[PDB]
RNA sequence: GACAGGUAAGUAUAGGGAACCCACU
C-alpha cells in the first residue's frame, strides 16, 4: 500500500510472547488511507487480520 | 505411440503357429522350422544339439529381425534320416540334460545345506 | 609471450598429442582453426546452394 | 530426485541405501568405505550410490499446494 | 608465507571459489540494471530540458527527482498487492514497479509574478524491473525466503517478466565510442579513414560520427577531407581549421603536428594546405562550411550561423558542446589528422575493427537507458502539446492529465516482449533480436543464455573475419561456445571469470590530475606537445604530462588501494607511442587477475587462510581486491600487461623466457565459459566437438529449475533420475551442475555389436529403460482466456452441449466439468477438448470456441489454474504431463560432441557381459572417435570406472598436469582391472566370448530434449492454406512436407515426368478452369446450368476446360491484377 | 483491375472482427483518394489541390504494384508495419513462382 | 456444481461458480487450483 | 406463512495470417 518507515510488533512484557497486533508507519498519510479500506479483511498466514486507523492517540475518550 | 506392447515378444497372437515346417527345395533332406515367439535362448540350444547330432549334416538357427521375434532353423539330414527327426530327438536330448541337470543341482544344493 | 616471438608455441604450433592434452595457448590456437573451420562450411553452404 | 530403486545396470536394490549411505558419510567413513560396508561390489551400483543427488529434500522445501 | 605449488592448487581455487560467492554469475547483469536504475534515469531526467510555452502566460514544468516504488499491482477496488513474481508468471503480469518525479510548474504573465506550484510524486509509468536487482522484491532474501515464495534459491535472476514471459536482454556488441580508429579502405576512394563516434556521457542525440580520411593517390599530391555529421560534402582539413578560428598556417600545424622537424609529416601534409587557400578567413571557412550544408541558407550570416552551430555542436560532442571549446575541438581534430598520418606512413599500425579491446557491451543499463531517453522525450513533447493547446484559449491545464503513463509503461513492455529496441511504429528501421524469451530448458541452457552475447554485424553476411575467433577473446569470451548454425562466431558468451564494468564518473579521476602535474589542453603551449606524454579519459585529450611512468604507477597503485580509482577503471601506457588512456565507460569487459611484483605473487598463504575462513572471519574477494593482491584487467590494459600461465613461470629457469610478469592466471581452465565448462577434459578433444558440446548441454534434458512443480512453463523437460558426473571439472562447483545435473553416469561399453550402433547410432539396454534408465517427464501448458470483449459477443467457460452449441467436433466433452475445465488427474488423448469455451453469436447463439489437446499427444493433466488476467477476465492454466520412456529415435549425447540416437534396445539378457553380470547401459560404434578425436571421450571413460571403483569423483579440470593417462591407469590397474579399462565380454546370444576385448566403463550421458515422438509426422489429404489450397504447413497443423526445388530437379533428372507432375499438381492442389477458346481468359462457369460465358467475346460456346494447379490460377489471376493478360491458348 | 476475394482473402477471426487483406486495404485508400479526387473534379476545385490528388493516387497505385520503390515512402498498414505489394507477393523465394510453383 | 478450488496462498478449499470473479473468499487472493479428480486412474507399474 | 414426505401434469438426461525470435538437421 505504500513504502513503510517504521514497522512495531508489540510483545508481551514478561512472557515474551507476540502480542498478535502491530502498528506499522507508512511514509505518506496517503498510503495509509489507501490502506485504511483494501488492508482490513486480509489473510497473513492462514489466520484474517482486520486493519483501522489507530485511535489511541487520534480518538478522543479512546482506551 | 508406436512401441510395441512387451508381451507381444512371448505371446502368441490370435491364430498363430507356434511352429511351421518348409522344405527347403534347394536341397534335399533340408527343413526349415520357423518358430515364433522364440529367441535365441532356444535357438542356440536346438542349435548345439543338432550339431551334436552327428547324421546332422546341417544345423543352424538365426533370427531374420530383432524387432521381430521370430527365429528360423534350418536343418539338413542324410538321406536315410530326416530333419523332423533330428530335430525331436535334439529336444528329447535336452530335455534329458535339463532333467539331469535339475536333479543333480537339488542333490548339491541340499548337500551343501547340511555341509 | 614477449613481443615479436615468432616461435612454434608462440605463433601457435601444438607440439602435444590429443592424449598428453594441450597448454592452455595450445587449446587456445586450435578453438581458433576449428572455428575457421566452422565458419567456412556455414558460408560455403550458402554459397554452394546458390 | 530420489534414489532409483534397482541400479539400472545389474538391477540390485539400491532404493534401501541412501540412508545408510548418508550416515555412514556422516559418520566419517569414505565413500568407498561407506559403499564397501553396503556391499556394492559393482562399480555400476557403486556409480548409482556415488552420483545420485536427492533433490527431493530441495524438493520438499516447498509448501504443499494443499494444506 | 609463500604458496608451494601442492598448495597453490587449492589456493587457486580456494580463490575462485571465494569469486563466485562474492559475485554470482549474473553479477554484469544484475550491476548494469541497478546502475541504470540508480543513476542513469535521474541523469535523463534532469538533462532533459525544461518546457516553456507561450500563449502572455509562460510556464516552466521542470523536473526534479525521481521516486521508484517496489513492484505493485491493482485490482478493480485499488487494492495494491504485491505481485509474487511467481504470481506475475502465473497470471501473465509484468514485474514492473511504479515510477514517480517531482515536477515544478512556474506560471509567469506580467510584473514577473511567479505562481511557483509543485506537484510531488507524480505517476509516470512503470518499469519492468530485473529479477534479483537490488530494487526486486527478492532482493537480499534468505534461500528460506525463497522457497516459502516458490523460488528456486540457484534461480541466477538477471531477466524481467512480461506478460509472465521471461525476457533476458542479450548484450549488443559496438564499436567504443570517443575513440579515433584509422582503418585503411583500399576499396573506397580513401587511401585511409580516420573515424571518431564522438558521444557525450548521456545524451539524447546519437553517437555523432566524424571521418577524416585521406584521398587515395591519383592532381598532384594527396589532400585530406573531413566529412562531419549534417554535411554531405567533404571539406578541406585546413577550412576546418580555420572555420574554427585557426587562419595562421603556423597554428593549423602546431595543432596537427606537434615536431615542426619532421619534413615527412610537414611535407604530407603540404597538399591539403594548397588544396585549402584561398579561404583565409574564419567567417569565409564558415560561410563555405554553411554552403555546403544540407539545406544552406541564402543568407551568409544564416550559412555561417548554422556553421558555428554544426562545428559548436555535431562536431566532436565528447571533447565539448559549449562555446570556448574551440581550442580543445581544434586540438583534438589535430590529434586526428596526426593519428591519420602516422596510419599512412605505416609509422602506426592499422586499428584492428574485431580487435574486442575496441568494442563495447551495452548491457541492460545502456539499452534501458537509451529506450527510456527515447520514451521520456516523447513523454515531454506529448506533455508540451497538451499544455499549449489548453494554454491557447487562456485557460490553464493539469500536469496530471497531460501526462500519458502509457507511453513509458506501454513502449518499455512493447520493446521488451518484441525484442524491437526501438519505437513500435519504427518495428523494421529498429534492431529486433534484443530481449530474447529466457531458455528455461536446463539450469546450464539459462545460464548460458543469461550470459549470451550478440555481435549486431548481421548473419547475412559472409565475410569469415568477423565470425573468426580473435585473440583478444582470451579469458573474456568462451572460445568453444558459439551456435553451431548460420550466427557462428556472431554470437558469443562471457568466460567464467569475464566481468562487464557498469561505467562511472570520471571526474574524480580528472580531479587527482590537476592536482598532479598534468597541465591542461589549453594551459600547455603547441610545443610541449611533441615530447610529452598525452592523456585521455575516455577519449577527452584533456592534457599532457612529463613523467608517465611514475604517474601510471601511482594510478596503479591508487587503483589497488581502492582510494579515488574504482576497479573498473581501465589505465593504459602506450610507451611506443606517448599516450596514457584511462578509461571508466560502461561496456568495457574485464576478468580478474593476479598481481605479479618483481617475481612474485602478491598473494600469500595468510590470504588464503582467510579465504578458507571466509564464513567467520567475513574475510571475502572484496576484501581481496582492496588489499590489492587481485586486479581487474581489461582488453586494452591486458594488451600492454605481461602475464603468466602459472607460478611456475614465475619459478627460475635455465634460460629465463620473461623474467619481467606482471599478472598470472587465477586458472587456465577460466577462458571457458557454462556450457563448455562441464566439458571434461576438453583439452583431449578436437575444438569442433567442443563446440558442439557446448550447444548440446544446452538441450540436455535434467531439472531445469528447484521450484519447477509451481512453474506452468509452455514447455519443460525433466529427468527422473538425474546424477551428478562421476567425473567434474571443478569449475562446475560453481555452476551448481551438482544441485541441478542433467545427464546419468552409464556403463557405456564402446564396441561394435548387431551393427545396430553404426553411424552415430547408439544401442540401449531395454532392462535398464525398464529400470527408469534416462526415463523423463515433459511438461506442456496451455492456456486460455475468457473474453468480454463485447457485450454482443462474449466467451465463457463451460461444458457445451450441442444443442444449444454448434461448433463441435465428434470429440467428447465428457471429460470436461461444469467449468468447462478438465481436472487434474484426467487422461487425455490428442484432439480432446480439454477447455471447453463458447461464445455468444450475434445449434444456436453459441459457437464453439474449445481448446483441444495438441494432435498425436497424450498424457495426464498435471494440474490446473485458475485466475483473472489484467483484465478481470477469467484465464485458466492447465500444465499436462507425459511420461516419456526412452526410445527408438531418442537423441543422446555424451558430453564429447558425440550424439546419436538409440538405434535398438537389446534386454539385459541380449547384452553382452562381463565376466561380472555388468551388461552395458549403451554401446556406442568405436567409429565415432577415430574421426572425432573426441578423446576425451575414452579419457573420461577411463577415469570414470576409476573413480567408480575408488569411491570418489574424478577431477577432469582441463590444465591439470596433476592428471595423465598413465597415472589414471595405473590406479584402474590397482582395483584389479586392465590398465586401459579394456574388458573381455560375452556374446549375450551365445555366451561365447568376443575375441576383442571391449573398452567399457562408467560415463556421463545425457538426453536431448528432440525426441522421435515430436518430430513424427504424415499428413494424406488434411487441412489445407486458405490463399493457395496447397496443404497447411507444420505438424501441428497436420501439415504436408515441401517437395522443394531441388526435389522437383532430382525428380527432373531421374525423368519421372509422371512422378513429378502428381507430387507437384495431382497430390498438392488440383484445380480446374474454363477458357474462352478465343481470347484465352477464365471464363464464368455456372456448372449447374452449364453456362459458360466470357463476357469479353461474349461467346458460350467456345470454352474449354483445363486443368492446372491451384497456384498456378492464382498467379495468374495476381498477373490480371498486375494488368498482364496470360492468355491461355488451348489450341 | 480489381483482384477477386480469392486472391485476397478475408479471414474470419475468432472475434467477430473480420481481418481485411492488405491489398484489401490498399484498395480501399485507392479507391478513398479515387472518391476524393472525382469529387474535386465534378465541383470546381484547385488546380493545385487536383494535383496533390493525383500525385497522392499514383503513389497509392504505384505502391500496391510494389511497395519497394527506392526513394518513396514505404506504404505502412497500421502500427507501421508495411505493405505487401504484389511483385513482393511474386518477387522471389517463399513467393508465388518459386515458393508455391 | 460445488467446484472447489485450492488457492495458492492459504491453500483453503473454497467454492467457486461459474461467473464468479476468480477472488479466494479467504484471503483475497487471485490464483486457485482444482482439486485431484476423482476418476479412476491406473497405472501398469512400467 | 415457511419448511419435510407422497400422488398427478409439462420441461430438461465450420481451422486464422503475418512479423519477429529461439532452437534444430
Ligand atoms: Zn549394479
Ligand atoms: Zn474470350
Ligand atoms: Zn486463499
Amino acid at each position: 500500500y505504500g513504502p513503510i518507515k517504521r514497522i512495531h510488533m508489540v510483545y508481551s512484557k514478561r512472557s515474551g510472547k507476540p502480542r498478535g497486533y502491530a502498528f506499522i508507519e507508512y511514509e505518506h498519510e496517503r498510503d495509509m488511507h489507501s490502506a485504511y479500506k483494501h488492508a482490513d479483511g486480509k489473510k497473513i498466514d492462514g489466520r484474517r487480520v482486520l486493519v483501522d486507523v489507530e485511535r489511541g492517540r487520534t480518538v478522543k475518550g479512546w482506551r | 505411440m508406436n512401441a510395441p506392447p512387451a508381451f507381444e515378444s512371448f505371446l502368441l497372437f490370435e491364430g498363430e503357429k507356434k511352429i511351421t515346417i518348409n522344405k527347403d527345395t534347394k536341397v534335399p533332406n533340408a527343413c526349415l522350422f520357423t518358430i515364433n515367439k522364440e529367441d535365441h535362448t532356444l535357438g542356440n540350444i536346438i542349435k548345439s544339439q543338432l550339431l551334436k547330432d552327428p547324421q546332422v549334416l546341417f544345423a543352424g538357427y538365426k533370427v531374420p529381425h530383432p524387432l521381430e521375434h521370430k527365429i528360423i532353423i534350418r536343418v539338413q539330414t542324410t538321406p536315410d534320416y530326416s530333419p523332423q527327426e533330428a530335430f525331436t530327438n535334439a529336444i528329447t536330448d535336452l530335455i534329458s540334460e535339463l532333467s539331469l541337470l535339475e536333479e543333480r543341482f537339488r542333490v548339491a544344493i541340499k548337500d551343501k545345506q547340511e555341509g | 609471450f614477449i613481443k615479436d616471438d615468432y616461435g612454434p608455441e608462440s605463433r601457435g604450433f601444438v607440439e602435444n598429442s590429443y592424449l598428453a592434452g594441450l597448454t592452455p595457448t595450445e587449446f587456445f590456437f586450435h578453438a581458433m582453426g576449428g572455428r575457421e573451420g566452422l565458419i567456412d562450411t556455414a558460408v560455403k553452404t550458402a554459397e554452394t546452394g546458390y | 530426485m530420489i534414489i532409483p530403486v534397482r541400479c539400472f545396470t545389474c538391477g540390485k536394490i539400491v532404493g534401501n541405501k541412501w540412508e545408510a549411505y548418508l550416515g555412514l558419510l556422516q559418520a566419517e567413513y569414505t565413500e568407498g568405505d561407506a559403499l564397501d560396508a553396503l556391499g556394492l561390489k559393482r562399480y555400476c551400483c557403486r556409480r548409482m550410490l556415488l552420483a545420485h543427488v536427492d533433490l527431493i529434500e530441495k524438493l520438499l522445501n516447498y509448501a504443499p499446494l494443499e494444506k | 608465507d609463500e604458496i608451494t605449488p601442492d598448495l597453490w592448487q587449492e589456493a587457486c581455487w580456494i580463490v575462485i571459489s571465494s569469486y563466485f560467492d562474492e559475485k554470482g554469475l549474473v553479477r554484469q547483469q544484475l550491476d548494469s540494471f541497478d546502475e541504470f536504475i540508480q543513476m542513469s534515469v535521474q541523469r535523463i531526467v534532469e538533462d532533459a530540458p525544461p518546457i516553456d510555452l507561450q500563449a502572455p502566460p509562460r510556464y516552466l514544468l521542470k523536473f526534479e527527482q525521481i521516486y521508484l516504488s517496489k513492484p505493485t499491482h491493482w485490482e478493480r477496488d485499488g487494492a495494491p498487492s504485491p505481485m509474487m513474481p511467481n504470481e506475475a508468471r502465473l497470471r501473465n503480469l509484468t514485474y514492473s514497479a511504479p515510477l514517480y518525479v517531482d515536477i515544478t510548474k512556474t506560471v509567469i504573465k506580467e510584473g514577473e509574478e511567479q505562481l511557483q506550484t509543485q506537484h510531488q510524486k507524480t505517476f509516470i509509468g512503470k518499469i519492468p524491473i530485473m529479477l534479483r536487482s537490488t530494487y526486486c522484491l527478492l532482493n537480499g532474501l534468505t534461500d528460506r525466503d525463497l522457497c516459502e515464495l516458490n523460488e528456486c534459491p540457484l534461480d541466477p535472476g538477471g531477466y524481467f517478466i512480461i506478460n509472465g514471459s521471461e525476457k533476458v536482454l542479450i548484450a549488443q556488441e559496438k564499436m567504443a565510442t570517443n575513440t579515433v580508429y584509422v582503418f585503411a579502405k583500399k576499396d573506397s576512394k580513401y587511401a585511409y579513414t580516420g573515424e571518431c563516434r564522438s558521444c557525450l556521457e548521456n545524451s539524447s542525440r546519437p553517437t555523432s560520427t566524424i571521418w577524416v580520411s585521406m584521398l587515395a593517390r591519383g592532381a598532384i599530391g594527396q589532400r585530406i577531407v573531413a566529412t562531419l555529421p549534417y554535411i554531405k560534402q567533404e571539406v578541406p582539413i585546413i577550412i576546418v581549421f580555420r572555420a574554427l578560428g585557426f587562419v595562421s598556417d603556423r597554428d593549423i600545424l602546431e595543432h596537427i603536428i606537434y615536431d615542426f622537424e619532421d619534413p615527412e609529416m610537414m611535407e604530407m601534409v603540404k597538399p591539403s594546405l594548397d588544396e585549402a587557400f584561398v579561404i583565409q578567413e574564419q567567417n569565409v571557412a564558415l560561410n563555405f562550411i554553411g554552403s555546403r550544408g544540407a539545406k544552406p541558407g541564402v543568407t551568409k550570416e544564416k550559412r555561417i550561423k548554422y556553421a558555428k552551430e554544426v562545428l559548436q555542436k555535431e562536431m566532436l560532442p565528447h571533447v565539448g558542446v559549449s562555446d570556448f571549446c574551440e581550442t580543445k575541438k581544434a586540438y583534438f581534430l589535430g590529434y586526428m589528422v596526426h593519428r591519420l598520418l602516422l596510419a599512412a606512413l605505416g609509422r602506426r599500425e592499422l586499428d584492428d575493427r574485431d580487435h574486442y579491446g575496441n568494442k563495447r557491451l551495452d548491457l541492460a543499463g545502456p539499452l534501458l537507458a537509451f529506450l527510456f531517453r527515447g520514451m521520456f522525450k516523447n513523454l515531454l513533447k506529448e506533455v508540451r502539446i497538451y499544455a499549449q493547446k489548453f494554454i491557447d484559449r487562456g485557460k490553464d491545464f493539469n500536469l496530471e492529465l497531460a501526462i500519458k503513463t502509457r507511453i513509458i509503461s506501454d513502449g518499455l513492455k512493447y520493446s521488451l516482449a518484441t525484442g524491437n529496441w526501438g519505437d513500435q511504429k519504427k518495428a523494421h528501421q529498429a534492431r529486433a533480436g534484443v530481449s530474447q524469451v529466457l531458455n528455461r530448458l536446463t539450469f546450464a541452457s539459462t545460464l548460458s543464455h543469461l550470459r549470451r552475447l550478440n555481435s549486431p554485424i548481421g548473419r547475412d553476411g559472409k565475410l569469415a573475419k568477423p565470425r573468426q575467433l580473435h585473440n583478444t577473446l582470451w579469458g573474456m569470451v568462451c572460445p568453444a561456445e558459439t551456435p553451431e548454425g548460420h550466427a557462428v562466431g556472431l554470437v558469443k558468451n562471457l568466460a567464467l571469470m569475464a566481468y562487464i564494468s557498469v561505467g562511472s564518473q570520471p571526474s574524480p579521476i580528472l580531479e587527482f590530475l590537476e592536482e598532479w602535474s598534468m597541465e591542461n589542453l589549453e594551459e600547455i603551449s603547441p610545443a610541449a606537445i611533441a615530447d610529452a606524454t598525452k592523456i585521455f579519459v575516455n577519449g577527452c585529450w584533456v592534457g599532457i604530462h612529463k613523467d608517465p611512468e611514475q604517474l601510471m604507477n601511482t594510478l596503479r597503485k591508487l587503483r589497488r588501494q581502492m582510494d579515488i580509482i574504482v576497479s573498473e577503471v581501465s589505465m593504459i601506457r602506450d610507451i611506443r607511442e606517448r599516450e596514457i588512456r584511462i578509461y571508466t565507460d560502461a561496456g568495457r569487459i574485464c576478468r580478474p587477475l593476479l598481481i605479479v611484483e618483481k617475481q612474485k605473487l602478491l598473494l600469500k598463504k595468510r590470504h588464503i587462510d582467510q579465504l578458507k575462513e571466509r564464513e567467520y572471519n567475513n574475510y571475502s574477494w572484496q576484501d581481496l581486491v582492496a588489499s590489492g593482491v587481485v586486479e581487474y584487467i581489461d582488453t586494452l590494459e591486458e594488451e600492454t600487461v605481461m602475464l603468466a600461465m602459472t607460478p611456475d613461470d614465475l619459478q627460475e629457469k635455465e634460460v629465463a623466457y620473461c623474467s619481467t610478469y606482471t599478472h598470472c592466471e587465477i586458472h587456465p581452465s577460466m577462458i571457458l565459459g557454462v556450457c563448455a565448462s562441464i566439458i571434461p577434459f576438453p583439452d583431449h578433444n578436437q575444438s569442433p566437438r567442443n563446440t558442439y558440446q557446448s550447444a548440446m548441454g544446452k538441450q540436455a534434458m535434467g531439472v531445469y529449475i528447484t521450484n519447477f512443480h509451481v512453474r506452468m512453463d509452455t514447455l519443460a523437460h525433466v529427468l527422473y533420475y538425474p546424477q551428478k558426473p562421476l567425473v567434474t571439472t571443478r569449475s562446475m562447483e560453481y555452476l551448481r551442475f551438482r544441485e541441478l545435473p542433467a545427464g546419468i553416469n552409464s556403463i557405456v561399453a564402446i564396441a561394435s555389436y548387431t551393427g545396430y550402433n553404426q553411424e552415430d547410432s547408439v544401442i540401449m539396454n531395454r532392462s535398464a529403460v525398464d529400470r527408469g534408465f534416462f526415463r523423463s517427464v515433459f511438461y506442456r501448458s496451455y492456456k486460455e482466456q475468457e473474453s468480454k470483449k463485447g457485450f454482443d459477443q462474449e466467451e465463457v467457460f463451460e461444458k457445451p452441449t450441442r444443442e444449444t452449441c454448434q461448433g463441435m467436433r465428434h470429440a467428447i466433452y465428457d471429460k470436461l466439468d461444469d467449468d468447462g475445465l478438465i481436472a487434474p488427474g484426467v487422461r487425455v488423448s490428442g484432439d480432446d477438448v480439454i477447455i471447453g469455451k463458447t461464445v455468444t453469436l450475434p445449434r444456436y447463439t453459441k459457437r464453439d470456441c474449445s481448446t483441444f489437446l495438441r494432435t498425436s499427444e497424450t498424457g495426464i493433466v498435471d494440474q490446473v489454474m485458475v485466475t483473472l488476467n489484467q483484465e478481470g477476465y477469467k484465464f485458466c492454466k492447465i500444465r499436462v504431463r507425459s511420461v516419456r520412456i526412452p526410445q527408438i529415435g531418442d537423441k543422446f549425447a555424451s558430453r564429447h560432441g558425440q550424439k546419436g540416437t538409440c538405434g535398438i534396445q537389446y534386454r539385459q539378457e541380449d547384452m553382452p557381459f562381463t565376466c561380472e553380470g555388468i551388461t552395458p547401459d549403451i554401446i556406442i560404434n568405436p567409429h565415432a572417435i577415430p574421426s572425432r578425436m573426441t578423446i576425451g571421450h575414452l579419457i573420461e571413460c577411463l577415469q570414470g570406472k576409476v573413480s567408480a571403483n575408488k569411491g570418489e569423483i574424478g577431477d577432469a579440470t582441463p590444465f591439470n598436469d596433476a592428471v595423465n593417462v598413465q597415472k589414471i591407469s595405473n590406479l584402474l590397474s590397482d582395483y584389479g582391472y586392465h590398465l586401459r579399462g579394456n574388458e573381455v565380454l560375452y556374446n549375450g546370444f551365445t555366451g561365447r566370448k568376443i575375441t576383442s576385448q571391449i573398452f567399457i566403463g562408467p560415463t556421463y550421458y545425457q538426453r536431448l530434449k528432440h525426441m522421435v515422438d515430436d518430430k513424427i509426422h504424415s499428413r494424406a489429404r488434411g487441412p489445407i492454406q486458405i490463399l493457395n489450397r496447397q496443404p497447411m504447413e507444420g505438424r501441428s497443423r497436420d501439415g504436408g512436407l515441401r517437395f522443394g526445388e531441388m526435389e522437383r530437379d532430382c525428380q527432373i533428372a531421374h525423368g519421372a515426368a509422371q512422378f513429378l507432375r502428381e507430387r507437384l499438381f495431382e497430390a498438392s492442389d488440383p484445380y480446374q478452369v474454363h477458357v474462352c477458346n478465343l481470347c484465352g481468359i477464365m471464363a464464368i462457369a455456372n456448372t449447374r446450368t452449364h453456362t459458360y460465358e466470357c463476357r469479353g467475346c461474349r461467346n458460350k460456346t467456345q470454352i474449354s476446360l483445363v486443368r492446372m494447379p491451384y497456384a498456378c490460377k492464382l498467379l495468374f489471376q495476381e498477373l490480371m491484377s498486375m494488368s498482364i493478360a496470360p492468355r491461355m491458348m488451348s489450341v | 483491375p480489381v483482384p477477386p476475394l480469392s486472391v485476397r482473402p478475408a479471414v474470419v477471426m475468432q472475434g467477430s472482427a473480420r481481418n481485411q487483406d492488405d491489398l484489401t486495404h490498399k484498395l480501399a485508400d485507392i479507391v478513398k483518394i479515387n472518391n476524393q479526387l472525382r469529387r474535386n473534379e465534378q465541383n470546381g476545385a484547385a488546380a493545385h489541390v487536383i494535383a496533390e490528388d493525383v500525385k497522392l493516387l499514383q503513389f497509392h497505385v504505384a505502391t500496391m504494384v510494389d511497395n519497394e520503390l527506392p526513394g518513396l515512402p514505404r506504404a505502412m498498414q497500421k502500427s507501421g508495419r508495411p505493405l505487401k505489394s504484389l511483385k513482393q507477393r511474386l518477387k522471389g523465394k517463399e513467393g508465388r513462382v518459386r515458393g508455391n510453383l | 456444481q460445488p467446484m472447489i478450488y485450492i488457492c495458492g496462498e492459504c491453500h483453503t478449499e473454497n467454492e467457486i461458480k461459474s461467473r464468479d470473479p476468480i477472488r479466494c473468499r479467504e484471503c483475497g487472493y487471485r490464483i486457485m487450483y482444482k482439486k485431484r479428480t476423482k476418476r479412476l486412474v491406473v497405472f501398469d507399474a512400467r
